[PDB]
C-alpha cells in the first residue's frame, strides 16, 4: 500500500504580534543559512534594547547666574517630556509603543569657578510643586552642589504615578518633575566671572513596552 | 610596524574659545589612519603623523582607530563636550545635526575639570564593505569606494566658565593611535595635507 | 526558528548544490517489478518534485571507457581559453587593460567567447587565477610585466599610448623582467587583491564597473623596433584550484554568446 | 588609627555605545526597585527585536490580467528598497542604524477563480535580470502557480551580495529583485471574470546592526 | 643599579617594541559590563599610559580571510623598489654608483620613492640586500659587474667616465661574468662588508658621508656599440632575512617622499 | 545593572524609611571616652550623611511612662477628625 502524501492547508506562521491563519497553504522552503563574519568589521555589540534606550540623554541647559535671589527656582521642567522628541534614539523605540512603565536616573553636572560661593539643590518631585516646602525639601531624595567640594551628583527614584502604564497622547499629570533652586546666592568680587553652566543628564531605566500601536 | 602605530602622534589642534554658543560644532574630523593636517614654516616642513606614513604605502586598511583628546587647562576652568560618532562616508551635509540627534549615535561625555586630561576615545569598525581601499591615489570621487568609516564632532556641549586672571581658551590636542590594525596589497603615494 | 514566521507545512531543501557526479559507472534492474513512483507526480510543490525520475523498467548502462574526468570545472576550465590581444606601433607604448567579469562590455573589449559564458553561470566569484601570455613577432625588443590592483592610480583602460606612471609607482607592486629573444612566453599567477569580498560578473547600473572587477595586467615595452615586423601579444585565462563558485545562475542566451 | 573615606574621582559609567569618564564624580544613589504587575494589563509578550523587525510585510499590489501575452513580467520591484518605508515598523529599527545584514523571507498569495486557467512563475534574482534566460529560470529557488492545485508557496533565500553589510544612503546594485512573470496565458470564456489579485509579504530574517549614526 | 641615582618612584619599561601582530585573529565582549579603566586616564605619567584603551562595550571583529600575512617587513619590503637607472654613451664607459642611504641626498642622486621613506624610519643598520638588475637594449654587447667595500680606491660616484682601474684590481675583489644576449637580467646579494658596527640612514655633517654608506655596485662594458639603439640598466633593491632594526624613529614628513 | 549605567563610585540607599520606633526605652554611655565621629561630617556625601549624630558624651534618657504608643498612624489618626 503506496501514499502520496499533498499538501496542508492550515498553517499558523508569522511574528510575535502579527498573526495570519491561512486556508490555502504551501511549504516553506529554505535553502543556506545565516553566515556569521569572523573579521569582524564591527568590533562592538549589535543595536539592541538594553544600549539604547538606556543612555544619558542631555535634556535641558541653563546657566546660574549671580543675580539670582536665594530660593529661586533655576530649573523647571518635565523629564519624561523632554525625553520625548525626535532628536533622541529612545524616539524610535516609544513610536510604535504607546504603554510605557519606566524608573528616572538622573546625573546633574555643574561647573563653577573656585573663587565664587553658593549652593544649589537638585529635588525629584512626583507630580507638581503645589504646596510643598521650600525649606523641607531634603525629605525628597535629593543632592546638593557645593562650590568646595563637588559637582557631580546623582539620584536613583522610581515610578511613581497613580497608575502603572503611561499614555503619551494625552497624560493626566506629569510623573516626575526635576526641581533645581538656589540653595545659596552666587557671589563675586572683581574680575571673578559672573556665570557658570548647568546640565542635566537623564535616562530611562528597566523600561517596559506593550500594546503596539499602528498611529505615529 | 605595530611599533610606529599605536603610539600616540599629534594630528590635528583645535581650542576650545568661551565666546561660542551651545551646540556650535568646533571641529569635524574624518575619521581615518589618513589623517594630518600640521605643518612647520621654520624649518620647511609638513609634519606628518606615524600612522599616516605606514598606512599610505597600501591599498586597502582595516582596523580600529583610538584618539587622545588632552586638554591644557587651568585648574579653574570648566565645562563639559560631547564626542558623537557620525558613521558613513567623508562627503555628506555632516554640519547640518541637530545637537539632540546627535544622542541617537553613540559617544561619550566628558568633564573638563580634574586631575585626568587623556580620554583615550576608540573608533569602532562601522563600515559597509570589509576592506576600505585607498581611494586618495585616484583624484575622482566615485560612490561605493571610501576612506573614512566615520566622523567626528566635537560639540560644545556646555559654554567656558573662568575666572578673570587666565585666558579664555581652552587647547585640545588630538593624538592618534590606533588597535587590531591590518592592511595588504602595497603601494606609493606620497599623502597630501587634508586642510578640512 | 530564530525569526519567528510560523507554518503548518515543513520548507525541505531545494536546489541541493551537486546532486551527481557525473562518471557513468556503479556506487540488477533500476526499474522493473518495482512499480515507477516517480512516473506521475507534482511539481508545483518542490517536496513531491524529489522524487526519483523513471518511467521505464531499466537496469544499469555501465562503466565509463575514459579514465579522466570531464564533468568538473577544475578539469573543463583547466584547459586555457581567450581573453585579449593586441599589437604595437612606436617606442615604448605601455598597453594597460583591465579583466572585467561583465556581460555587459562587449568584446574585444570585455570577455570573448568561452569566458563570456563562463563569468555569468555563477553569482559571486573569490579566487585567483591563471595568466598564460605568448609573444611572437620581432626580435631584440625589452619588456616588463606587473600586477595593478583596483582602486588605485593606473592609466587608461584598453587605450595604447605612452604611460603616465614611472618605475618606482610600477616596480614597487611587484613585477617580472625579460626578453623577448630568450623564451618568448611567460605563465603567471593572478593573485586575489581586492579590498571587497567577492567579485560578481552579471551586475548592471553603476555597481557593474565597480563591483566587478578584480584585476589588471598592464606591460610596458622598450628597444622598439627593428626592421618592419608586427609584434603581437596574446592574453589566455584558465581557472585555478584555489577559487570557489557560488549560487548556480541560469546561462547566457543565444543573442550573447559571442566570439572576436 | 580612623580614617573618613571621600568621594572618588574617577568613573567609568554609561550606556553600550554612548561612554563618559568624569573627572568629577558622586555615588549614583538608588532607592525602590523595578516593580512587575501581577495582574497583567498586557497578557502578550513586551516590544522587543525578536517580534518586530521579523514579521510578514505587504510590500506591492498588482493584479494579474487575462489580456497579458506569454513571459511578460508580471512585478519588478526592490525587496530591500521597499521594506525602507516609512509606513512600517522596521522603519523604527533601521533608522539609527546604518549596517544592515539580512536574510529574504518571501510568501506570495494569489487569489484565482476555478473557472480560468494558467499558471504564474516567482523567481528571486540576485543584482537584476540582465541575461538570464526566462526558460532557465527553475535553476533559482522558485515557486510556481497553477488554478489548479495551490495558492500558497514560501522561499527562503540567503543574503547574496558582494560585501556583507549594507548601506541604504547610496547601494551599489540591488541585492534582490523579486520577478514574477507570465508562465501561462489566463484564458475566459463569457461570464467568468477577467481579473485575479496578487500580494506579496516579504519579511527579514537574521538581522544584524552596526554602526549607529546621528542622521536620519 | 649600577651608576647610583635614586629615585622616590619607579621607572618602568616605556616605549615596549612591537606590541603586536598585526593579523586579525584570536589570540565573548572585550568590554561590556565591565567598567572602561582606560576611557579616561593621565598621559603626562607613562606608567598610567600603560593603560589597556577602550571606551565602548565591545566584542571580537574576528579572523582575517587571507592566508599570507602583510605586517612585517621581511614580508613587506621582500617586494623589490627602484633604486637608479642609467645609460650608456661610447665604448668601455664604466659606471659606479655607491647606495647611500642619506635623506639629504636627493632622488636621482640618492634615494628614491619608497627607499628613500624605508631608509629614514629606523636609526642604524647591520645587514646585506637583495639586488636584482635588469639588462635591457642593444644586442652584442659584453658585461661585468663586482663589488667594492668603502674606504678603498673606487672611481667617481654617479659619474659615468673611462674607468681608471685595472683588471686585476676589479676581479681580485670578486666579480661575475655574463652576456647581454644570454640571460639579461642578475638576480646577486650584497654582503656586510663594512669595518664599523652598523650604518645609519640620517645624519648631517662630515659623518652623513661617512657613516652611512656601506656598498658600492659597479659596472664596466665592451663590445659597444652595434646599430643604433639604447642600452639601459636597471637597479633594484630588496630586503633579505639576515638584516635586523634598531630604534625606531618618526617617519619624513612629506616634503621629502619624492620619487625620479 | 539591568541598565547600563556605570559608575567610578557606589551610590548606597538614601533615605531608608521608618528608622526608629518613637518609644524612648532600652533596645552605660552611649557617647564617652569613645570619640564623637558623627561630630563632624560631610552632608553634600549622603553616604557620609549616613553618620550617627553626637556631640557630647551621653548615656540613656531611660524607659518611657505612658503604656500606650503615640509614633504611628495607625494609634495616632485611629482618632477621627
Amino acid at each position: 500500500e503506496q501514499m502520496i502524501q499533498s499538501v496542508d492547508r492550515t498553517a499558523v506562521t508569522g511574528a510575535s504580534y502579527f498573526t495570519s491563519v491561512d486556508q490555502s497553504s504551501v511549504h516553506t522552503a529554505e535553502v543556506g543559512s545565516h553566515q556569521i563574519e569572523p573579521l569582524k568589521t564591527s568590533v562592538d555589540k549589535p543595536g539592541s534594547k538594553k544600549t539604547q534606550g538606556e543612555k544619558f540623554f542631555l535634556i535641558h541647559s541653563a546657566r546660574w547666574l549671580t543675580t539670582h535671589a536665594l530660593f529661586h527656582e533655576v530649573a523647571k521642567l518635565d523629564v519624561v517630556k523632554l525625553l520625548y522628541n525626535e532628536q533622541f534614539a529612545v524616539q524610535g523605540l516609544l513610536r510604535y509603543h504607546t504603554y510605557a512603565r519606566f524608573g528616572i536616573e538622573i546625573q546633574v553636572q555643574i561647573n563653577p569657578t573656585p573663587f565664587q560661593q553658593g549652593g544649589l539643590i537638585c529635588a525629584m518631585v512626583p507630580g507638581d510643586q503645589s504646596y510643598g516646602s521650600i525649606a523641607s525639601l531634603t525629605v525628597y531624595p535629593h543632592g546638593l552642589l557645593n562650590c568646595n567640594i563637588n559637582n557631580v551628583v546623582r539620584i536613583k527614584v522610581p515610578f511613581i504615578y497613580t497608575r502603572g502604564a503611561y499614555h503619551f497622547k494625552d497624560p493626566q499629570y506629569p510623573v516626575w518633575e526635576l526641581t533645581i533652586r538656589v540653595w545659596s546666592e552666587l557671589n563675586i568680587g572683581t574680575g571673578t566671572s559672573a556665570y557658570t553652566s548647568l546640565n542635566v543628564l537623564a535616562r530611562f531605566t528597566d523600561l517596559e513596552l506593550h500594546g503596539l500601536t499602528p498611529l505615529s | 610596524f605595530t611599533t610606529w602605530t599605536s603610539i600616540p602622534t599629534l594630528a590635528a589642534q583645535f581650542p576650545f574659545n568661551a565666546s561660542d554658543s551651545v551646540g556650535q560644532q568646533i571641529k569635524v574630523i574624518p575619521v581615518d589612519p589618513y589623517f594630518f593636517q600640521m605643518t612647520n614654516t621654520n624649518p620647511d616642513q609638513k609634519c606628518i603623523t606615524a600612522l599616516a606614513s605606514i598606512c599610505q604605502m597600501f591599498c586597502f586598511w582595516r582596523g580600529d582607530l583610538v584618539f587622545d583628546f588632552q586638554v591644557f587647562p587651568t585648574k579653574y576652568h570648566s565645562g563639559r563636550l560631547l564626542f558623537c560618532f557620525v558613521p558613513g562616508n567623508e562627503l555628506i551635509d555632516v554640519t547640518g545635526i541637530t545637537l539632540k540627534q546627535a544622542t541617537t549615535a553613540p559617544c561619550a561625555v566628558m568633564d573638563i575639570a580634574g586631575v585626568q586630561s587623556t580620554l583615550r576615545f576608540r573608533v569602532p569598525w562601522i563600515s559597509d564593505t570589509p576592506y576600505r581601499v585607498n581611494r586618495y591615489t585616484k583624484e575622482a570621487h566615485q560612490k561605493g569606494e571610501y576612506t573614512a568609516i566615520g566622523k567626528l564632532i566635537v560639540y560644545c556641549y556646555n559654554r567656558l566658565t573662568s575666572p578673570s586672571n587666565v585666558a579664555h581658551h581652552v587647547r585640545v590636542n588630538v593624538y592618534l593611535s590606533a588597535i587590531n590594525l591590518e592592511c595588504f596589497a602595497p603601494l606609493y603615494h606620497a599623502m597630501d595635507v587634508t586642510t578640512q | 526558528d530564530d525569526s519567528g514566521g510560523f507554518s503548518t507545512t515543513v520548507s525541505t531543501e531545494q536546489n541541493v548544490p551537486d546532486p551527481q557526479v557525473g562518471i557513468t559507472t556503479m556506487r540488477m534492474d533500476v526499474s522493473g517489478v518495482q512499480a515507477p513512483v516517480g512516473a506521475i507526480t507534482t511539481i508545483e510543490d518542490p517536496v513531491l518534485a524529489k522524487k526519483v525520475p523513471e518511467t521505464f523498467p531499466e537496469l544499469k548502462p555501465g562503466e565509463s571507457r575514459h579514465t579522466s574526468d570531464h564533468m568538473s570545472i577544475y578539469k573543463f576550465m583547466g584547459r586555457s581559453h581567450f581573453l585579449c590581444t593586441f599589437t604595437f606601433n612606436s617606442n615604448n607604448k605601455e598597453y594597460t587593460f583591465p579583466i572585467t567579469l561583465s556581460s555587459t562590455s562587449n568584446p574585444p573589449h570585455g570577455l570573448p567567447s568561452t569566458l563570456r559564458w563562463f563569468f555569468n553561470l555563477f553569482q559571486l566569484y573569490r579566487g585567483p587565477l591563471d595568466l598564460t601570455i605568448i609573444i611572437t613577432g620581432a626580435t631584440d625588443v625589452d619588456g616588463m610585466a606587473w600586477f595593478t590592483p583596483v582602486g588605485l592610480a593606473v592609466d587608461t583602460p584598453w587605450v595604447e599610448k605612452e604611460s603616465a606612471l614611472q618605475i618606482d609607482y610600477k616596480t614597487a607592486l611587484g613585477a617580472v623582467r625579460f626578453n623577448t629573444r630568450r623564451t618568448g612566453n611567460i605563465q603567471i599567477r593572478l593573485p586575489w587583491y581586492s579590498y571587497l569580498y567577492a567579485v560578481s560578473g552579471a551586475l548592471d547600473g553603476l555597481g557593474d564597473k565597480t563591483d566587478s572587477t578584480f584585476g589588471l595586467v598592464s606591460i610596458q615595452i622598450a628597444n622598439y623596433n627593428h626592421s618592419d615586423e608586427y609584434l603581437s601579444f596574446s592574453c589566455y585565462l584558465s581557472v585555478t584550484e584555489q577559487s570557489e563558485f557560488y549560487f548556480p545562475r541560469a546561462p547566457l542566451n543565444s543573442n550573447a554568446m559571442l566570439s572576436t
